[PDB]
Parts: C-alpha cells; structure tokens; sequence
DNA sequence: CTGCATCCGAGAGCTGAGGGAACCCAACCAT
DNA sequence: ATGGTTGGGTATAATGGGAGTCGTCTCGGATGCAG
C-alpha cells in the first residue's frame, strides 16, 4: 500500500461519470410500500448499488461466501460485503444538456469569461429569455446583417424565422374592399374601417356569403361558420359537383348548372407577405419545407423561387406560397452554450488575449488578463470547457443519503432523496414530451423547469425563491449546503470529532493533590479504562475470560473489592487529558496522573485554575485518555502539567500562587509597626527596656538609641538561630510579626520570625541553602510579583522539577497560613474616611461658584458641563488618595487593604466603590450625567443612583457577550492564515536582521524618551542578536541568546547613552519556505531556552494573539482596532501622508486650507479639511510616510511611499499599543509572524522574459525563485512589487484547495481548484488532520521521526556481523 | 427574470386564441391529416407509426435534432407516389401543422383548470405540465362530428391527467392509484364525521359508516400505511445547531466488542 | 481613456452541556 | 389459484396565479458621472 501524497481535483467528463456510474436510474421509486426492500430501477436497487446484507443476493439463491464477483442470474445482486452501498454511485441520463450553477453563478462567472457575456446575457440565455445565432446564414434584422452571438428576443426570431402574418377581423356581414390573393401595399385599406401595416396578399378567412353564376345569373348562398368553402375563388363549376361540402348530408350545397364563384364578406384577413407561383401538376416541395433560390418547386422545374422562405401549398386555390423567412440555427440554453463551448479554439483566444495586452488602455488590459488567467488554468489543467455542461448527472450512494426506520417504527429519510425524485420526475416527463412532438412551448417550459430542478439539486436556494417540501417554509439541504457552512461536513466532521475514551464532570478543588496529580472518580475510571481493566482482571483469577469478565462488569451491584486494586493497577503511571471549553490556548489541555477518588467529582490542582481559567461556581470539564506508547509518551514529556510553568504569549510564569496563598504569605511576611513609642529619645538600651517595660513604650516602636534607630524588639529578643525564634513564637512570647534580631548563615539580621520562617520554606524546598537565599528577597512583604520573580528565578536556576516542588511547598503553607491568619470580612471594616465630607462639602462650594458663572454669562452650557465633570473626577481622585492614606495610616492590616495591595484580589477602583464613592456614570447616548453618586456601597444607595448606573451595568455586559464572539472570529482567522508555519532547519543562512529602537519619539515631538522596560523585554528577550554589541566594557557576540539579565544590561546601556538600537534576527526577515528556522525565531519561552527544530509556532502564534483579546480587551480603540489592523482596512478615520520628500508650506486661506511640500525636485500639494489638525508647523522638514493629520494610517498608502520595512514596523507597534494599553503582556514574535504571513505576495509591474501577465498576483518565493532561474539563464528578470492584503484574503489565496475550501467561500475556491486543476502538495498541518495524517511538526517532523534506538549489545552484535 | 410562472403565463398569452370557425376549422383539418395518414400508409404498405415520425420530421424540420438519413430516404420514397394519390400527404402536413396551432391555442385550458389544484403535493408548473400531456391526449382522439365544442372533451382528460400525476408523484414512497383512492375515501368520510358529530371519531365509526368489508383493524392498516418519511434535519432545540438525525445509531454494522 | 463614486449583491458573525381535495372499468402479472 | 396491480375512459361549457418583509456590516465587482 503506498502512502498518499497529494489529492488532485479536476474537471469530470460525461464519460468518466459513466465509468463511475453502475447503472442508470430510470425510475423515481425509493422502496416498495408492502415488503420494506428497495424498488427495481429506483433510488435503492441493489442492483446498482449493491447488496444490504453481507454475501446474499436479493432473492436469496446464494447465502453463503466464496461468491465474490459473482451476479445472480435472477436479481442481479452481486454477492458482496454490504459497505459497498456507500461507494458505489448511479447516474441519470439528462435528456437535454443542463448548466452546472456552480460555474454560472460564482461572480464573475466562468462562462461568461470565456464566452464574453455578461452574466444578464447568461441567465437569459440559459434560463430560456432569449436566443443566441449560430450560423446566420445571411438574416437581416431592420436593415442590418444578423451575425453570431447575437440576442434576439422572441419577437425578433419569430419575425425572422416565420414573418409577418397579421389578422383583421371583419366584422360579419361587411364586404372588403380588397379581394383574396392580390398584393396589398402598407396602408391600402381593406375594409372601410380596417387598414392594413404590412406589405403582402390579403388572404379571405371564412367568406359569409358566396355568389354562384348559373348559364346568366347570380345567386347567393350563406356560410356558415360550421361549415367550408372547396370551391377556390374565380373557378368555374359543372352541374352536380359540390361547392360547399357539408357533414350533413341534407346540407350539402351542390351546384345546380355552370356558374363562375365569388365570395364576399370575409369573416377574417390574413394578410401576409409573401411570393406566389401557379402550378398545374405535381409539386414537389411540401408543406413545412424551406427552400432558396433557384430550386424546383413544380412544373418540373418552369416556376423558380427568387427569395429565402418556407413553402406552403395551398390546395384550395392550387398555388405554393412562399413567405420570406431564413434558415438562421438559433438555440437554447444549456445545450447552445455547449455547442458554442466546444468550438471555442484555445490557442487562438489565447494569441489574441495576448495582442489584447498591449493596449494602452489599463481597464482593458486588466480584463484581458481576467480573460487570461481562466483561459491559461484551462489550457495547463487539459480540462475541455464544455465539461463545465453537465450530460449525466451523478447519483450519490443510497447509505449517504439514508432511508432508515427509526426506533418507533417511522421512517426518516434526507432531502436528496426528494431532490433526486423532482429531477427524475422532470427527466421522465421531458423524454416523453420529446417522444410525441409536442409543441416548442411546451418543450420549452420542460427544459426550463429541468434546469432549474438541475439547479436546486447543485444548489437550491441560489437563484429564486429555495426549494422546500410542502407544509414547511424549511430549504431543501443540497450537496453544497452538506459541504459547507458551520454545520457542514469540514467544519463539523473533517476538523473536529467526537471521540471514545472519553468524559465530563463537574470540577471541585484539590488542595491535597500534587501539582502532577489530578483527583478522578472511581466510577469514570472504570468506565474509562474498561479494556485494560479486562485484560488485568485476566491475568489475575477474578474471571475466566473476557467475557465473563465483561457480563461481571456490566451490572453495578456485581463488582466486587479486587477489581478495584485491578483498577488502580492498571492506570499505574499512565497519564489522561483534561479539557475545559473554550480552548483559547495550548495550556487548555493539559495532562495528569489520575489518583482514584471517591464521589462524582473531578479533584483540579489550584495551581492550574488560572492556566485553565477555571473557576468552581459550576464550571466542567473533560477527561481523554491516550491509548498507545506514543501517545502516552507525548502526553507525559511535552503536556505533563509540572513540565508547563512559563507562558508561551509572555514568557512570564503561568503556574503561580494566586488567591489565598499571597493572602497568607503575605500575612506571615508582613511588620507591625505602633505608634506608642513614636520616635522617642534613648541613651542607652537599657532605659530603653525599662521604659518598655514600665509600660511607656511600644514592643516594635521605631525608637533611636545613641543616635541609632531600633526598636525594643530588636534589643529583648536576641536569638542564636532560627529554632530558638520559633520555638519562643510557639510558646507566644512573640508573634511571627515582631521584629527581632537572629542570627542566620553566619550573619545577624535585624528581620521578623515569619521572613525566617519564609526562607526556611523556600531553602528546604529546593535543598540548597545558598541558592535559596540568593533567589529571595528578605527585606519586602511578599506579592504577587515577588513571588512571579520568584519562581522564574528559581526555573532558570535550577529547573523544573524543584521549580515544582517549591511551588507546592509555597502553595502548602501559604494555605496552612492562610487557615490562622484571622481574615474576614465585616460592614466596619470598609472604613470611609473623614476627609470624605469634607472634599463633599468643598465640591458643593464649587458648584454654586459655576452655577453664579453660568448666570452671569461667563459661561456656555458646554464649558459649565465640562467644568461640573473636571471637578468631580478631581473629587473622586482625591478621595480614592484619601481613602488609601486612610487604610495606610489607621488600618494597616485591613482585610480590603491587604487584599489590593498584596495583589489576592481586588484593584483601587472597586475599594474606593466600596469605600468612598462610586462617582460619575454614563447615559447610553455615552455622555456623563451632570449629577453623580455621592454613596458609597457600604452607606446603601439610593433608588435614583441605582438605575442610574444599571446602564453602564448593562452596556458592560453587552460588550462582554459581543466582545467573545468577535474574539472567538479573529482566533479563528488567525489559526487558519498561519496554520503552516514550523521551525524546519537550524539556519537559514540570511543576513537581513531589524533594528528595535530603544527611544521613541515624544508627543510633542522635543526628544526622543526611552521606551517602558515591559516593552523593551517584550521586543528584546529571547531574541539572537544579529551583529556583535559593545556596551558597559561587555562583548555580545553575534549569535548570543539575549537572556533577561543581557536585556536589563542594554537596558541599562541605553540608560547611559552608549546604544539607541539593537540589530536582532527575527521572522520577519527569515528565508526557510513554509516556516521558520531556529536562529531566526529565538527562544521557546515556556522553557527559556532555544526553540526546537519542529515546533508549530504558526498555531502558537495565533493562539497567543487571540488568547487575551476575549475579555482582556474591552470595546479605533479595542478590539475594533486589532480587527482593523489585522484585516489591513482603510481606517473612516484616515490621516493625509506625504507621498515624497520635501519642506512644508501651509497655505490657510479664510475659506479653505493646504499644505504644499516642496522637495528640491517636485513641489506637490495636499488639500485637507479645515476642520482637521495638522502635526507639522510652518517651514519644518518632513520625511515620506510622515503624517500631516491625526489619526489612524492607511496601511496601503505607507506601503506605496516607504516601502515594506516601514508597514511592518507600524503594524507590530500598532497591534502591540492596544495590548499594551490593557496591561497585557505578549512577545512581538507572534505578531511578527503574522504579519511576515500577511505581506506573503506580490505584483508584478513587468514581465519580461517570463510567461507571467501583468497585474498577475503571485507569492513573492515564486518569483524570486523565477528571477533567479531567469538571471541564470540570461534573460530578462521580472519586475515586481510588494502587496498587502488583509488576513481573510491572504488566507484565501494560498496554494492548498483544502484549507482554503475548508476556511470560508467553499464554492468559489473549490470551482477554481476544479478548473485549474490544482494538486494539494500536503504541506500544511490542516490537510493532513483532514486526511487523518501524521502532521509534520512534533514528534511527525522529518528531522526526528525517523530516528532509532538501539543498546550497546545489540550494536556491537552488529558490529561483529 | 426569476419567477418562472409568470414567464410561462406571459409566453401563453402571447399567443392568441380561437373562434368558433377557427375551432371547426383547425379540428376539421386534424381529422383529415389522420385519414390521410392512413391512406397514405394502405398505399405505401408501411407501419403507420413509422410515417407518422416522418410526419413529424418534416414539420419539425432539422431545427428538431430517428435520423436526418431515414426520414429523408422515406420522404423522396413518398415522392415517388403518383399524382391524385399525393394530395394526402400534403394533408398530413397541413392537419400536423393545425394540430401544433391548436395546442397552443388550448394550452390556457390547462392553467385554468390547474389554478385549482395547488398544495396536494405538486408545484403548479407539474400540474400545468401535466394538464398538457392530457390536451395532446385530447386533441389526438377528439373527434370533431359530434359537433360538442373542444373545452367539453378537453376538460375530462386534464383533470385524469392531473389526478394521475397527483396520485403517482406526490407522495415519497409511491401507492398505487387504488390505495391513494381508498386513503382519500378514508379521509374525506373521517372530516365528515368529524364535522356531524363534533370530536374526533373513532376507528370503528368511520368503519362502520364505509361500509362492508372495512373493520376497525384496516383503517389502523391504512392509516399506517399512509404516513410519509420525516427530514432527517428537523431543527431540535432553541439554537440551530441539533438535528434529529443526529440521534439515530446504527445497528447493522457490528460493534468493536462484537468483532473482537 | 483616467478617475471618481456611488450602487447592489454575497457572505459572515465563540465553545460546550442539554434541547424533541373522483369514480368507474377491465385487463394483467407475482406468487 | 389468488389479489393486488396497471393502464384507459368518462361529450352543455368550462381558456394569464398568487404571496408578500422589512432593528447588520463589510467586500468586490458593475454603471454612470465629471474630466
Ligand atoms: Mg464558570
Ligand atoms: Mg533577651
Ligand atoms: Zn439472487
Ligand atoms: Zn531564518
């Protein structure tokens, strides 16, 4: 069996849609109503499709195997294995030829492409509105020649191919003034009140009266509609023939004698024009037959026709009439098109496309390469056109398209099988239509309703109203409707899957679990590992076989106590996936040994809620179990929870004590400080310990003694070492907050027990004394981001496994401390400062002030609106500083206080809600109301406040429920347009790097300011350094890994002036085809080290961008501005840019303003808006690019004027600012390599000496590659441009039909992949999770996964070989 | 553009009608073309069938793609016939000719009498399609010497037409004309029993009020037979996200426990 | 022959759990 | 040997249908205007 390599789609032929087909079906039966078994030559026969049960044909003459290939001679069945029946497909027969829509109704469409017509013209002509001339034969239509191609409209062709043939009707009884069969002019009048339009013979329609001579004398005799004139006008009669012949034999009129006929009183006209010719014998030309010029009609040749017509002879008078009318080959529909298709000459059109392109004109030439580039896909792919007309319509296999008897004995059936039913319908009713010669209306209609049931099956609910079966409004679901959508077949089956191994449980927490380590019920367990737990239980004696192990297993009340120990047996060391909804990043998933826990919950490790974002107010997640060695290799090495701690957005630590374990390290690491001593003076010590001990003077009251600050503590408490502190803590002499004097590691420290006892913890929890004690801070309580330092000091110094212990030592007592500390929350503890009503009271001052302002005319409403806002936001300011001055001076181990500052929970805004004052709200219009909320939570609002603020309650939650989706939507995009980007080689052997800046220009343009330390770590760690540094007397060689400590180095540096930038490699400049390499990507930062070769950093990429924009970023600003940028679109509020160089000269005049820029060389004008603000001031010089206006750039406009590198610059600091403006940390690399995706193509301007078209939009490694071929060669080298495009469009335009077909716009990219016949390379990780592959990255890499293992005996055996 | 129906009812009114004259006329020239017909095919010898396709041949003309060979060979093997005996033929062209005009003239029968029979399953274009399948049977065997106006012969075979192709394509799983007949009887004396006596009847009453020969257990049958297959796609739930086939196992293939 | 500039139609918008209207008439084939 | 099925016929005159939807945004061809 050879491996698949690539999938190729192409254009079907009638013929090889025959070659699929077993069979044609003739009837639009499904299954027999009486018996259940499908109807001969319906949409089930087995015949065609195979047979329901496996070996056993239909009338059961063979049962048994061995009959492979073998047709029973009775019914037909081959005798086969049953899953042939969703394989094997049928076909229909069309009786006429029907368009396939996919290719009509794509704009623009491809047939209108080749056939250069518009698409009005095409559905005309293809849904029967008008013709279209094939072979004119020389017509003429109001004086001008009919030529090919051409529409006509109904009239216009019934004019041409019958003529003009008008009706008068005479009123009855009224004789005409013309007589039959003499030429009438245009306005000779034929009657008295009725004239004639057309030239051409008048011709008598049912004379009501005819006078008959007798030898003489006339006579007269009445016509009555019943009955017929034989005699024709002006011929003589004979005595006993008949005249006017009759059914009745009594009125039967016979002429009495010899007498010459006349009639008169025409009951109707016809006039015709037209050419007469007598005969007096045989003719030879019938009824219905055009002739020409010059051919024999009677006479043997003596009477000759002079014009183009049809002949018609009239027997009544003896005379062939010849109405002028053409042969002219006009057609409809589906069947003309593909006439016209196949004598479509490629080459031909493609030389003349060609000439085409050199017209001056730039619209023609861009649709002659529209024209082009359909023409060339068609010449390359070897697909004929006129396979785009469908003859034999496929019919997919009946097990795909199910008629099963549900449980309740109903049956339920798909809509295809309805669809198919119409279309079989129609087919029928149009082969017997064709079969009887109906009329051409009746025919047409047919063919008409044929197409469109052709349609409805390819694509119902396209063009008109959809198709639905009555009594429901529901759309019939097409092919097109199962391939694609969000519940369709890539989306829905391809990419995703529902799986076996597997369950969901609530989640509650695990505090006693390590971090290794998750808790998992005891019954899920069971259920989970079920087959291993037979195969153990078989080993042991607890069942005979499988089987009666599993029947043991299968009640509940028959499990006994071993199969437990079995159980726990089995899952030794062995590792399963926990999965919480929604994954936003990798860290979603993560793997665990399961420890076997009673009750029905899923025990989670606390350390892990914030990587999971998982909470326990109801949340769920998701149990996997890997099955084989290698699945379980991958889960415990690359997923093992305690081998994850550092982010892979930031590099930051991502498992960390959080919550409760700050709260309680913090408490034990916190110092009191009193008030009762207060700075007094002592002169010795010992009056000092007697004033303490008087009662005068604080236990830790900052005294000074001989001119040095202490405190009694200090002096009192001297202890030897550690053990002697705590034991003096243990037996309540002092508490873990005193500040006393130990001796430690040979020094001694003025510090607390419980800064002791914190390092103690982190010393015996690494083993290292030393080390522990360089890793810590000892003169700070300990917070949020001490901690954070903490253990990513403690990784990189020595690894992962003690990082892991140290956290579970920390996360122990943190808890252990956390239980005593004494934390609670009361109503008296959000204490409101006093000052409060004071700052209340000098706002209602201030207010009066405005208001006499705004009486006396010193102020507008918007002045005094904006004034009463300014003092409130003042107002509230103050009193958050008041409020927190407060807590600081009075309370410093306030619950809240403790809570904010040591980062457990809780930000200034909410304490100073709580405390002093909610402050100003906003109406939903957005504008601030004019009055605020003076109450805060704790003094109860009133009604008023309360509604006030339920709207931005309100709009909050809105944006958050908008704000998900929108995320979740870009995630998307950005996975599926950087999906194909791995490491792929060690170096890639380029010389270009980038310069990250260290300074940034000012607001105000005075200077350059040095950039936040955050954004110089996000845009500096981890990164290769592309020339060698000198800085601070320390050589940084080129290659060097920039670690944290050499980024605080330059950082420093630059502190000193010696640098302003640094050169570093990076992706945007990388040359390795569909990825990256090692040298140019830098660091793995969820290990600190250098990124493996094989690592997916296009998923990770997009996972990190994506990851914070889901509630992190709130909503020009927000996520509107990352969608925005991302999507490469004009901003609404677009800036003017200088095109070019040159000075500036604003030019204001009292109704309008510009600015000239004038270069040495050119001057060119901007003219802008008055009311817009301009950035420069007069006489200044400008540099390209830069703006003249504020607000957002248009990204395609700084293309066209600096250039790529500039664009690049601006989108990774553009995207960066709204994530920085969040307090989101995320490295540029990320985004740099989605912009390197975004910038993936070009343009070219001319194209030489290469078969390529201008304006012909390529990928930029193509072209290179074609220079370089081209260069080598001698020729000319093509020249082109850079382009960007957005991430949606960039995605759709890549080489792989799969992804593209499986993203978005599944018809228009799978019929072009049809047409051009495009082969999928499987180069991307999509396609190969679609063709269930192993995807090339991991442990599926070329570079490891042909590597093998072997012992030293065994080689060396070899060896001997 | 879009909307068929009304491309179609203006295409039909394009074309005008008849008067009484015309009528007699055109259905006069009919039967003369088939008497033709046949004398010329007692004179040549021949299986009628076979020229009437010439017949039709000719008028169509190579506009309508039987062989252009054949049809051309019989039709200069006709010419050979002698005079006084070739009137017919061009008597035969004339009655082809009228009975094309005499279609399209009546075709508006058809979607009069089809207005009427919307919702029972077909879309009113089968049903106009139909109704014309039946005109051509009409035109074909009307005979004009009994002097009754078209419409009166017309009518009779649209509506068998129509009721055919009600009872033969409405339904997904096919019954036979009888048993769609016998369902419709089932229905109808079910409303009607419903209407008199005002709930919802019993299987034994509308029994018992069809006659000999019905019990209680076959209008069960029958009701049960009459029930049509459901979408496997019927929207379940507030969100459009669950379908009912979604919910249907297989029991046909064997499990993995059942084939280890 | 450019360039603007609306003008119209097409195709998308988080996951997961759970969702429940005729009658007759007579020949003819399968089993 | 038996019912259920399959196709054919009905004669005053009968002649252009009928349902309908509204609180979205963005992108890319298509048509018509000034220069
Ligand atoms: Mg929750
Ligand atoms: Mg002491
Ligand atoms: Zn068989
Ligand atoms: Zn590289």
């Amino acid at each position: 069996k050879k491996e698949v390599r690539k999938v190729r789609i192409a254009l079907a032929s009638p013929e090889k849609i025959r070659s699929w087909s077993y069979g044609e079906v003739e009837k639009p039966e499904t299954i027999n109503y009486r018996t259940l078994k499908p109807e001969r030559d319906g949409l089930f026969d087995e015949r065609i499709f195979g047979p329901i049960k496996d070996y056993e044909c239909a009338c059961g003459k063979y049962k048994r195997q061995r009959f492979e290939g073998k047709v029973c001679e009775r019914c037909g069945v081959e005798v086969t294995k049953s899953i042939v029946r969703r394989y094997r497909m049928g076909h229909i027969e069309l009786a006429t030829p029907a368009a396939h829509i996919w290719f009509v109704k794509d704009v623009p469409s491809k047939i209108g492409t080749l056939l250069d017509l518009s698409a009005t013209e095409l559905e005309q002509v293809l849904y029967f509105s008008k013709y279209i001339v094939l072979d004119p034969k020389g017509a003429i239509l109001n004086g001008v020649p009919v030529e090919k191609r051409q529409l006509l409209t109904d009239e216009e062709y019934r004019e041409l191919r019958y003529g003009k043939q008008e009706t008068y009707p005479l009123p009855p009884g009224v004789d005409a003034l013309v007589k039959d069969g003499e030429e009438v002019v245009k306005g000779q009048e034929l009657a008295p009140g009725v004239v004639s339009r057309l030239d051409g013979v008048a011709l008598y329609r049912f004379p009501r009266r005819v006078r008959v001579e007798y030898v003489t004398e006339p006579k007269d005799y009445r016509v009555q509609p019943h009955m017929n004139v034989v005699v024709p006008e002006g011929a003589r009669v004979e005595a006993g023939d008949k005249i006017v012949a009759a059914i009745d034999p009594e009125e039967e009129v016979i002429a009495e004698a010899e007498g010459v006929v006349h009639l008169h009183e025409p009951a109707s006209i016809l006039v015709v024009k037209a050419r007469v010719y007598p005969f007096e014998d045989d003719v030879e030309v019938s009824t219905g037959d055009r002739v020409a010029p010059g051919d024999v009609l009677a006479d043997g040749g003596k009477v000759k026709s002079d014009v183009y017509g049809r002949v018609e002879v009239d027997l009544v008078r003896n005379v062939v009439r010849v109405v002028e009318s053409y042969d002219i080959d006009a057609r409809m529909g589906a069947e003309a098109i593909q006439q016209l298709l196949k004598e479509l000459d490629l080459e031909a059109l493609e030389k003349e496309l060609l000439e085409e392109m050199k017209h001056p004109s730039r619209a023609r030439r861009a649709k002659a390469r529209k024209r082009l580039e359909v023409v060339r896909a068609f010449l390359d792919s070897g697909n004929r056109p006129e396979w785009m007309i469908l003859e034999a319509v496929p019919v997919l296999p009946p097990d795909l398209r199910p008629m099963v008897q549900v449980d309740g004995g109903r049956f339920a059936t798909s809509d295809l099988n309805d669809l198919y039913r119409r279309l079989i319908n129609r087919n029928n009713r149009l082969k017997k239509l064709l079969a009887q010669g109906a009329p051409e209306i009746i025919i047409r209609n047919e063919k008409r309703m044929l197409q469109e049931a052709v349609d409805a099956l390819l694509d119902n609910g396209r063009r008109g109203a959809p198709v639905t079966n009555p009594g429901s409004d529901r759309p019939l679901r097409s092919l097109t409707d199962i391939l694609s959508g969000k519940q369709g077949r890539f989306r829905q089956n391809l990419l995703g899957k529902r799986v076996d191994y597997s369950g969901r449980s609530v989640i509650v927490v695990g505090p006693q679990l390590k971090l290794h380590q998750c808790g998992l019920p005891k019954r899920m367990a069971l259920e989970l590992f079920k087959p291993f737990l037979l195969k153990k239980m078989e080993e042991k004696g607890i069942a005979p076989n499988v089987k009666a192990a599993r029947r043991m297993l299968e009640r509940q009340r028959d499990i006994k106590d071993e199969v437990w120990d079995a159980l726990e047996e089995v899952i030794h060391g062995k590792v399963v996936l926990l999965n919480r909804a929604p994954t936003l990043h990798r860290l979603g998933i993560q793997a665990f040994q399961p420890v076997l826990v009673e009750g029905q919950s899923i025990q989670l490790h606390p350390l892990v809620c914030e990587a999971f974002n998982a909470d326990f107010d109801g949340d769920q997640m998701a149990v996997h179990v890997p099955l084989s060695s290698f699945a379980q290799a991958e889960a415990r090495i690359q997923m093992l929870s305690a081998h994850n701690l550092l982010s892979p957005a930031s590099g930051e630590p991502l498992a960390k004590p959080s919550r409760d374990i700050i709260l309680g390290l913090y408490y034990i690491t916190q110092v009191r400080k009193e008030k009762k001593g207060a700075g007094l003076e002592f002169a010795t010590p010992e009056e000092a310990l007697a004033a303490h001990e008087r009662g005068e003077v604080a236990l830790n009251a900052p005294i000074k003694v001989a001119g040095r600050e202490t405190s009694v503590g200090r002096l009192k408490y001297v202890f030897a070492n550690p053990d002697e502190a705590l034991l003096a803590v243990a037996h309540g002499i002092v508490d873990l907050q005193d500040v006393v004097t130990v001796r430690y590691m040979g020094k001694r420290l003025e510090t607390s027990p419980g800064r002791i006892l914190f390092a103690r913890i982190v010393a015996e929890a690494v083993e290292d004394e030393k080390v522990a004690w360089e890793l810590i801070q000892l003169d700070v309580p300990q917070e949020k981001n001490s901690l954070k330092d903490l253990v990513y000091q403690a990784f990189l110094r020595l690894g992962m496994e003690k990082t892991a212990r140290l956290l579970d030592a920390l996360k122990y007592y943190g808890f252990t401390f956390s239980t005593t500390s004494g934390i609670t929350i009361g109503i008296d503890d959000a204490v409101i400062p006093e000052e409060k009503k004071q700052y209340l009271e000098e706002a209602d001052r201030k207010l009066l002030q405005i208001e006499q302002a705004y009486e006396m005319g010193f102020l507008t409403d918007r002045e005094r609106y904006d004034q009463i806002l300014q003092l409130w936001t003042e107002t509230t300011e103050k009193v958050t500083q008041a409020v927190f001055k407060n807590f600081e001076e009075n309370y410093p181990f306030n619950p809240l206080y403790v809570m904010a500052q040591s980062g457990a929970r809780g930000n200034p805004q909410q304490i100073r809600q709580l405390c002093g004052l909610r402050g100003l709200m906003q109406k939903p219009s957005g504008e601030t109301f004019e009055v605020p909320v003076r109450s805060s939570f704790r003094e109860g609002l009133t009604v008023l406040e309360y509604f006030i603020s339920s709207h931005g309650a309100r709009k909050g939650g809105a944006d958050t429920a908008l704000r998900t989706a929108d995320s979740g939507y870009l995630t998307r995009k950005l996975v599926d347009v950087t999906h194909e980007i791995v490491v792929r080689e060690a170096d890639c052997g380029t010389t270009n790097y980038i310069s990250v800046p260290l300074f940034q220009p000012d607001e105000v343009t005075r200077s350059l300011r040095l950039r936040k330390r955050a954004d110089i770590e996000a845009g500096l760690y981890g990164r290769v350094l592309a020339r060698e540094v000198e800085v601070l007397g320390v050589r940084l060689e080129e290659g060097r890994y920039l670690s944290m400590d050499d980024v605080h180095l330059l950082i420093k540096a630059a502190e000193a002036g010696e640098i302003q930038e640094v050169p570093v490699r990076s992706p945007l400049t990388c040359q390795t085809r569909y990825g990256v390499c090692q040298k140019c990507y830098g660091y793995d930062l969820s290990m600190a080290r250098p990124v493996s070769i094989g690592e997916a950093v296009g998923i990770v990429a997009a996972q990190s961008i994506g990851e914070p924009g889901t509630q992190l970023t709130m909503r020009t600003q927000g996520l509107p501005r990352v969608i925005e940028l991302f999507e490469a679109r004009r901003p609404k509020a677009k800036a003017v840019i200088s095109e070019i160089d040159g000075v500036v000269r604003i030019e204001e005049t009292e109704e309008k303003l510009s600015v000239f820029v004038e270069s040495e060389g050119f001057s060119k004008e901007y003219k802008l808006p008055k009311e817009a603000r301009l950035l420069v001031k007069d006489g200044d010089y400008v540099e390209a690019g830069q703006p003249l206006t504020r607000g957002a750039i248009d990204p395609h406009q700084l293309l066209e004027a600096k250039g790529p590198e500039a664009v690049e610059r601006y989108l990774v600091e553009e995207i960066q600012k709204v994530y920085r403006a969040q307090g989101v940390k995320l490295h540029d690399k990320h985004i740099e390599i989605v912009v390197r995706q975004m910038m993936k193509y070009v343009e070219v301007t001319d194209p030489g000496d290469s078969r390529l078209l201008e304006g012909q939009v390529l990928e930029k490694w193509d072209v290179e590659a074609l220079n370089e071929r081209l260069i080598a060669e001698g020729k000319t080298p093509v020249a082109w441009k850079p382009l960007l495009m957005g991430v949606t469009k960039s995605a759709l335009s890549t080489k792989s039909w799969l992804s593209a077909a499986s993203f978005q716009n599944t018809t228009h990219v799978l019929t072009e992949a049809a047409i051009a016949g495009k082969k999928d390379e499987l180069i991307g990780l999509k396609e190969n999770v679609i063709l269930g592959r192993l995807i090339p990255a991991g442990t599926g890499s070329d570079f490891v996964r042909f590597t093998q293992v072997v012992d030293q005996k065994t080689l060396k055996a070899i060896e001997e070989a | 553009t879009s909307d068929p129906v009304r491309q179609y009812l203006h295409e039909i009114g394009q074309v005008p009608l008849l008067t009484l004259e015309e009528e007699v006329e055109l259905a006069r020239k009919v039967e003369e073309g088939m008497e033709a017909i046949k004398k010329l095919s007692e004179i040549t010898g021949l299986d009628p069938d076979l020229i009437r396709e010439v017949v039709r041949a000719k008028i169509l003309g190579s506009a309508r793609v039987l062989d252009p060979k054949t049809v051309e060979e019989i039709d200069q093997k006709l010419k050979s016939l002698p005079k006084e005996h070739k009137r017919y033929l061009h008597i035969a062209r004339e009655g082809e000719a009228a009975r094309q005009h005499l279609i399209e003239a009546n075709l508006r029968l058809v979607v009069s009498i089809a207005k009427k029979y919307t919702g029972r399953g077909l879309s009113f274009l089968d049903l106009i399609q139909e109704g014309n399948q039946g005109l051509i049977r009409a035109v074909e065997k009307f005979e004009y010497k009994r002097r009754f106006k078209f419409s009166t012969y017309a009518t009779w075979w649209i509506r068998q037409a129509i009721n055919r192709a009600i009872a033969d394509q409405a339904r997904t799983i096919r019954i036979p004309v009888h048993m769609v007949e016998t369902i419709n009887k089932l229905s109808r004396t079910a409303r009607q029993l419903q209407q008199e006596l005002g709930r919802e009847p019993t299987y034994e009453e509308i029994a018992e009020a069809m006659g000999p020969g019905w019990d209680a257990k076959r209008v069960e049958e029958t009701l049960k037979i009459a029930q049509e297959p459901v979408s496997l796609e019927t929207p379940i739930g507030d969100e459009k996200d669950s379908f009912y086939g979604d919910f249907i196992p297989d029991e046909h293939l064997p499990s993995p426990v059942d084939a280890a």
